[PDB]
């Protein structure tokens, strides 16, 4: 997963 | 104690306790527009759980993209929330998470899935009401769905999440 | 936003998501009388579903009869309602439907069951909030229950519905 | 089934 | 129709329909104190059921003891309530009942279990909203938990009940 | 079980 900005 | 109670009932009405959640976003054109215009870039979905007294979770979507997907994709993220039973649960969160954009003709759905990054603050036991969301910034090209296609019908779309319960 | 919210909570309180529904009708004598008097011939039950995101359904009963059963029988019908997920469901509706009037001594219940008439507008995907109800006009003789017997106890009766989930 | 009246 | 509706929604929010119930008591120090001071000796938990249309039940706890446990133990009791479907259920109530005080480190829970005393008014079909509670007056020594230990954490405890469904 | 007091 990639964290939100 | 007026609108506050309604909000609680609507969220209750939308709660599930088996790790499977289907989120119907209506008034799509408008919300899509408010994202494109930057007035409302993201939206949270109601909460759902892995079991009756399991992990509390919700989703967050950016109709016009976040980070690497800004302006080109619909970004979809997973959110671990502070649950009433977190003291009894194992941490960090380590269940597989599957996310989907449902094709309304049921021919070809949009899908992605991941195993949590156990080092990330996104999957530690929550101190705030919600941890930093994490998932897929390049989930779906705005072109694919949205435009033609059968992901948007009667001005609404369906987002689906499946939290694997292996070990729970 | 006062009584409206209650009605929503009561219906929520009565919702089931596995195709099995038990409807308790209280104040029976009075409702029975209002039907006989023609002021309130039929009554809808709260909604229930085949699965968490399945078909939305309810029942409709005429305490003093409908059509061929008017004045002689209690008529019970099935109702397919416009559900939040109808776009994702298969149509027309084609699940077996079982209806029952429960004997409170649990000796001999009243029962009937049918397979949907797929040509009927009653089982097509809803355009209105509810389709035309369909089922059993001669469900139960007013004489049998009502009068003596153990179907009516402490001024209330129990109606039960079972929607077969084969294929769902 | 028989439709309601 | 203001606070009354909230109370109903909170109880609904806490309802379970499989005989398993986890009751989280917050503001523990204060409630514990009000019991010790005799202003509020006991507290009822929200209701839960054995099945969707099964027996309606709740728990009652005395944070500073009842009867033989007064002032030395935390007393925990089971309560059979008047349910909407009692006419269709078998009586007296005869399901095994297990009660637990959960260790928050999940090492060693406090537990006890019993088979109903079928001669007791506590297990007959309810005439009032609730029957006389019955269970364990010497459930847990106030010393064990409460003081040091890991039963009380962040000013809250978890009580768990499991109603055996054998025969249901 | 023991009834409450």
């Amino acid at each position: 997963p990639v964290q939100e900005t | 104690a007026m609108a506050d109670l309604e909000q609680k009932v609507l969220e209750m009405e939308a709660s599930t306790y088996d790790g499977v959640f289907i989120w119907k976003i209506s008034d799509f054109a408008r919300k899509r527009q408010e994202a494109v215009a930057g007035r409302i870039p993201a939206i949270f979905s109601p909460a759902f759980y892995t079991s009756r007294y399991g992990y509390k979770m919700c989703l967050r979507i950016y109709l016009n993209g976040d980070g690497t997907g800004r302006g080109t994709h619909l970004s979809l993220f997973f959110v671990v929330m502070k649950g009433p039973n977190d003291a009894l649960l194992r941490w960090p969160f380590n269940q597989k998470v599957t996310l989907m954009l449902l094709d309304q003709n049921n021919r070809e759905h949009v899908i992605d899935a991941f195993r949590p990054d156990v080092t990330s603050s996104s999957f530690q036991r929550p101190v705030n009401d919600m941890n930093i969301a994490s998932g897929c910034p390049l989930f779906c090209p705005v072109s694919k769905m949205e435009a033609k296609n059968s992901y948007v019908r009667d001005d609404a779309i369906f987002i689906k999440a499946i939290v694997d319960l292996t070990g729970l």
